[PDB]
C-alpha cells in the first residue's frame, strides 16, 4: 500500500480561493491526523549514515573538510562533537534515529548558517584572487612602485 | 545523494516533522503551502493533495527527470516520488504495489490516477505496447465516469463506486496488460433517487443528449 | 483488449480511485457502507504500516514502543459480524417473517449492539446518550474515526 | 609574531604602494584589504574590520605602518586550504556530479557572504564556463583560483 490523500479547497472550482473549514472537514474525513501517529511513532526521523555525513560534514570539525569514512564513525563523532545527549538519537546497523523533530530544526539551522560561511569562504578567494591577477598584471610591468 | 526535502521548503513538507499537532496549525501549513502554490505535502511516505484547479509546470517532461530514480526523501514533495519509490520497489525489489487514492469528489483523485499512469508509462520506456493500455485507460475513463457517477447533495459529480487498474509487467519490464476491475455500485440510486440529488448520469445524457428518432426508437 | 491471453507469471503495480470519508446533511445505507469501506481500508492501512514501522525497527534492533491510536477493527467488527453486525442484522431484517418495518430494525440494534462501545443510540438499553437531546429518533450513530 | 624581516615587509611595501595613489605612506580602510588579498594572504571584510577597530578607539580608522605590518603577520600563514575551498564548492552542487546551476548560483552569492556585486557574479558565470549556458563547471575553475 502506497497511498494519496486527496484535499478539496473550495465549492466555487476557484484557483485562488481557500477555506478553512471546508479542508477542516477533510481533515478530519480523510483522517490526517491519524494517519501521523504511526510514522510519529518512538522515533519521529530517521535517516541513512551516508546522505547523513553527506548533510551534516560541516557541522563537525574531524569530519571538515574531507570526509570522513566510514559513515557511522563520522555520524557518531558528529554527535559527540555536537554533543547532543544520547536520549535525542540512536544508532542502528544502517539507520542513524532522531527521536524528536526538533533536534532536526536545529541541525538544518546550523547547517544553514554554515552555507554563508562558506559563501564567505569562496568570495574572499574570489575577489582575492581577482586582485592577485590585478597585481600579477602591475607586477610584470614595473620594476619597482 | 546530498539533495534534501528541506531545501526549497515552505512552510513544512512533511506533517510527522510538525511541532504542535491539532487541526489548526496544520491548516496553517496547508493554507501556507497552498496560498505559495506547492500542493503536495507528506505524512510519512503519504502523498497529501491539494487541488489548486489548474496547470503546474511540476508535469513538464523535463520536470519528470527531475525525479526519476531519485529517492523518495532526497527532493521537494510531489506525487511522482511515491510513483517511483513505488516503481523501484517493483523493478529493483520485485514487490507488487498499489496505490489507494482517497479523499472527496473534486479533490483530485481520479487525474493523480492519470498522472500515475502517465509517469509509469514513460519511465517504463515500451513505446506503444504501453501506450495502449494508457490510451485504453485515458480514454475509457469518461465511459466509466458517465455510467456509474452521479450527482449528489454535495457535489456536481461524485465517486459512487470505486475504479481499479491492474497494470502488469513481464519479468523483464514488458508490458503484459493491465484490469479495470470495478468496486461497489451504489446500486439504489438506479431505483431511488435521494432529495437534492440525482440518477446515473446516462439516463440524463441519454435523455436530453438524443435526436427524436432515437427516442422514438427505444420508445 | 488489453488483457494478455497467456497465462504467464507476472508482477503487478494497481490503481484504486475511490472516495473519501462522506458526512452528509442526511446519511443512509449507501452511506453506510460507503463508510464501512473507508472504515476497513483504514483498517488494513495502519496495520500493514505499523509491520513496517516493527520491521524497520526489527532490522536495526531497535526496541519498538507502543503508541495509542484509533482502532478501526472494533468498528469494523460491528458492521462485519455474522451473528451481530449491522449487514447481519439487517440481512436477518431482509430475511426473517413478519411486520418488517424501519422501526424494528432499529429497535433491534438496540437490542443486540446496547452493550457495544462504539453503538450509540438513544433508545439503547445501556444508553448514556439518553438525555442528550441532540441524538433525533429513528437515527443512531457510529463513531467513526472521523 | 617574532617579527617579519626586511624581504617580506618591502614585498608587502610593493602593493601598500600601488595603492597609495597620493604617496602618503597610508591609505584608508576601504581599500585597506585590498594589499593583504592582492598579496595572496585574504581576509575576510569581518575580520578586516576587525582588525582596524583592534587598534583604534578613536574611530576614524587611521592606520599605522607597522600595526599593519602585525595585521600581515597574523595572516601571513592563515591562507586557507585548496582542498577545503574544493569542498566547499562539492557542498553547493546540484546533483553530485561536479556542476553547478548558474541561477542558483548568482542567487546564493550576492545573498551570503560579503556580497559579490552585480558585474563580479556575471564575470564569475563566464570565468567558470564560458561555453554556457545556465550550467557551469569548477573543476578548472578552482585550479585556476586557487594556483599562486
Ligand atoms: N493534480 C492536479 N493538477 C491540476 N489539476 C487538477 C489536479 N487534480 C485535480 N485537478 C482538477 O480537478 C478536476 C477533476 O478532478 P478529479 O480528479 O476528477 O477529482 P475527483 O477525483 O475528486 O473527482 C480537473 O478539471 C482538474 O483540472
Ligand atoms: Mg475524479
Amino acid at each position: 500500500p502506497n497511498y494519496i490523500r486527496c484535499i478539496k479547497p473550495n465549492d466555487k472550482k476557484a484557483a485562488h480561493i481557500f477555506s478553512e473549514s471546508l479542508v477542516c472537514h477533510q481533515i478530519r474525513y480523510l483522517g490526517l491526523l491519524e494517519n501521523v501517529r504511526v510514522r510519529r511513532a518512538g522515533y519521529a526521523f530517521r535517516q541513512a549514515y551516508e546522505p547523513c555525513l553527506e548533510r551534516y560534514k560541516m557541522l563537525c570539525k574531524q569530519t571538515w573538510p574531507h570526509w570522513k569514512g566510514p559513515a557511522r564513525s563520522g555520524v557518531e563523532v558528529l554527535f559527540n562533537e555536537l554533543e547532543i545527549p544520547v536520549e535525542e538519537y540512536s544508532f542502528g546497523r544502517s539507520k542513524i534515529f532522531i527521536r524528536n523533530p526538533r533536534t532536526l530544526f536545529q541541525l538544518e539551522d546550523l547547517r544553514k548558517q554554515r552555507l554563508e560561511d562558506l559563501a564567505t569562504l569562496i568570495q574572499k578567494i574570489y575577489r582575492g584572487w581577482k586582485c592577485r591577477t590585478h597585481f600579477l598584471l602591475m607586477k610584470g610591468l614595473n620594476d619597482i612602485f | 545523494v546530498k539533495s534534501s526535502l528541506l531545501d526549497n521548503m515552505i512552510g513544512v513538507g512533511d506533517t510527522v516533522l510538525l511541532e504542535p499537532l491539532n487541526e489548526e496549525t496544520f491548516i496553517d501549513n496547508l493554507k501556507k503551502r497552498f496560498d505559495h502554490n506547492e500542493i503536495y505535502t507528506y505524512i510519512g511516505s503519504v502523498v497529501i493533495s491539494v487541488n489548486p484547479y489548474r496547470s503546474l509546470p511540476i508535469y513538464s517532461p523535463e520536470k519528470v527527470e527531475d525525479y526519476r530514480n531519485r529517492n523518495f526523501y532526497e527532493l521537494s514533495p510531489h506525487i511522482f516520488a511515491l510513483s517511483d519509490e513505488a516503481y523501484r520497489s517493483l523493478r529493483d525489489q520485485d514487490k507488487d504495489q498499489c496505490i489507494l487514492i482517497t479523499g472527496e469528489s473534486g479533490a483530485g483523485k481520479t487525474e493523480a490516477s492519470k498522472l500515475v499512469m502517465s509517469y509509469v508509462a514513460a519511465v517504463c520506456g515500451k513505446g506503444a505496447e504501453v501506450n495502449q493500455v494508457k490510451e485504453q485507460l485515458l480514454q475509457s475513463t469518461p465511459v466509466l465516469e458517465a455510467f456509474g457517477n452521479a450527482k449528489t447533495v454535495r457535489n456536481d459529480n461524485s465517486s459512487r463506486f470505486g475504479k481499479y487498474m491492474d497494470i502488469e509487467f513481464d519479468f523483464k519490464g514488458d508490458p503484459l496488460g493491465g484490469v479495470i476491475s470495478n468496486y461497489l455500485l451504489e446500486k439504489s440510486r438506479v431505483v431511488k433517487q435521494p432529495r437534492g440529488e440525482r440518477n446515473f448520469h446516462v439516463f440524463y445524457q441519454l435523455l436530453s443528449g438524443a435526436s427524436e428518432e432515437l427516442l422514438h426508437k427505444l420508445k | 483488449s488489453i488483457k494478455a491471453q497467456t497465462k504467464v507469471r507476472k508482477k503487478v503495480m494497481g490503481v484504486l480511485d475511490i472516495y473519501g470519508f462522506e458526512i452528509f446533511e442526511d446519511n443512509s445505507f449507501e452511506q453506510f457502507i460507503i463508510n464501512y469501506c473507508n472504515e476497513k481500508l483504514q483498517q488494513i492501512f495502519i496495520e500493514l504500516t505499523l509491520k513496517e514501522e516493527q520491521e524497520e525497527y526489527i532490522r536495526e534492533d531497535i526496541e519498538w514502543t507502543h503508541i495509542d491510536y484509533f482502532n478501526n477493527a472494533i468498528i469494523c467488527d460491528l458492521i462485519e459480524n455474522n451473528t451481530n453486525g449491522i449487514l447481519a442484522m439487517l440481512d436477518e431484517e431482509c430475511l426473517r417473517p413478519g411486520t418488517v418495518t424501519d422501526e424494528t430494525f432499529l429497535e433491534k440494534l438496540n437490542q443486540v449492539c446496547a452493550t457495544h462501545q462504539h453503538f450509540e443510540s438513544r433508545m439503547s438499553k445501556c444508553s448514556r446518550f439518553l438525555n442528550d437531546t441532540t441524538l433525533p429518533h429513528s437515527c443512531f450513530r457510529i463513531q467513526h474515526y472521523a | 609574531a617574532d617579527q617579519l624581516t626586511e624581504e617580506q615587509i618591502a614585498e608587502f611595501k610593493e602593493a601598500f604602494s600601488l595603492f597609495d595613489k597620493d604617496g602618503d605612506g597610508t591609505i584608508t580602510t576601504k581599500e585597506l584589504g585590498t594589499v593583504m588579498r592582492s598579496l595572496g594572504q585574504n581576509p575576510t571584510e569581518a575580520e578586516l574590520q576587525d582588525m582596524i577597530n583592534e587598534v583604534d578607539a578613536d574611530g576614524n580608522g587611521t592606520i599605522d605602518f607597522p600595526e599593519f605590518l602585525t595585521m600581515m603577520a597574523r595572516k601571513m600563514k592563515d591562507t586557507d586550504s585548496e582542498e577545503e575551498i574544493r569542498e566547499a564548492f562539492r557542498v553547493f552542487d546540484k546533483d553530485g556530479n561536479g556542476y553547478i546551476s548558474a541561477a542558483e548560483l548568482r542567487h546564493v552569492m550576492t545573498n551570503l557572504g560579503e556580497k559579490l556585486t552585480d558585474e563580479e557574479v556575471d564575470e564569475m558565470i563566464r570565468e567558470a564556463d564560458i561555453d554556457g549556458d545556465g550550467q557551469v563547471n569548477y573543476e578548472e575553475f578552482v585550479q585556476m583560483m586557487t594556483a599562486k
